[PDB]
């Protein structure tokens, strides 16, 4: 009867009304770094890409024989 | 095309959903949209 | 003389249609990460 009860109380108090909603925010807290971290990392790939597509066209347009 | 306009429209279905959700520091009772 | 010239101007022509070939798809990579990434949030 103590470890059902003991069960039943780790039951209802691990996730049927725990007030504790903060993993959430902490979740959203990680994930919206990991994205912004993401975009970051993109930025500067298409900025790097940029710059060589263009010194990469000053050479391609400007010679044909 | 055949992989950037679905990534387009999943991300314009959940800009959907988020809009359809704004908050604009009311006081009594506006309950609206701040452009609105 | 002249063979050797046209040689080379096959190999630059070569050369450019492969420039051209990468080209494409990196313009095709700028336009899609530049497009995506706009329409965040």
């Amino acid at each position: 009867l103590m470890k059902l009860v003991s069960d039943l109380k780790q039951f209802l108090i691990l996730n049927d009304f725990p007030s504790v909603n903060e993993a959430i925010d902490q979740r959203n807290q990680q994930l919206r770094a990991l994205q912004e971290e993401c975009d970051r990392k993109l930025i500067t790939l298409r900025d790097e890409v940029s710059i060589d597509l263009y010194e990469l066209e000053e050479e391609y347009y400007s010679s044909s024989s | 095309d055949h992989l950037y306009v679905l990534e387009h429209n999943l991300h314009l279905l959940i800009r959907e959903f988020h809009k359809q959700t704004v908050m604009p520091h009311p006081a009594s009772a506006p309950f609206g949209h701040k452009r609105m | 003389e002249r063979r050797e010239i046209v040689e080379v101007n096959k190999k630059l022509k070569q050369k450019n249609q492969q420039l051209k070939q990468i080209m494409d798809q990196l313009r095709n990579l700028i336009w899609d990460i530049n497009a995506m990434l706009a329409m965040r949030n």
